[PDB]
């Protein structure tokens, strides 16, 4: 219900709104400029694989 | 590296 989730190229450009909240100028992952949207900064994600933790540690 | 995603607002603010 919160809006569909998307792969982001890049960010594109920042504004403050109204209200003095953070809004973000979105570059869609497959999509061109015209189709650049104005997100608010609770729909930003940063997105990870699970990692086994124990194989990035160094020995020596 | 992090990949980069978002949820897109409907109706959009282009």
């Amino acid at each position: 219900a919160s809006g569909d989730l998307y792969e982001v190229e890049r960010i594109v450009d920042k504004r403050k709104n109204k209200k003095g909240k953070w809004e973000y100028l979105i570059r869609w992952k497959g999509y061109g400029s015209t189709e650049d949207t104005w997100e608010p900064e609770h729909h930003l994600l940063h997105c990870e694989e699970f990692i086994d933790e124990f194989n990035g540690l160094h020995m020596s | 590296l992090a990949t980069k995603a978002a949820r897109k607002s409907a109706p959009a603010t282009y």
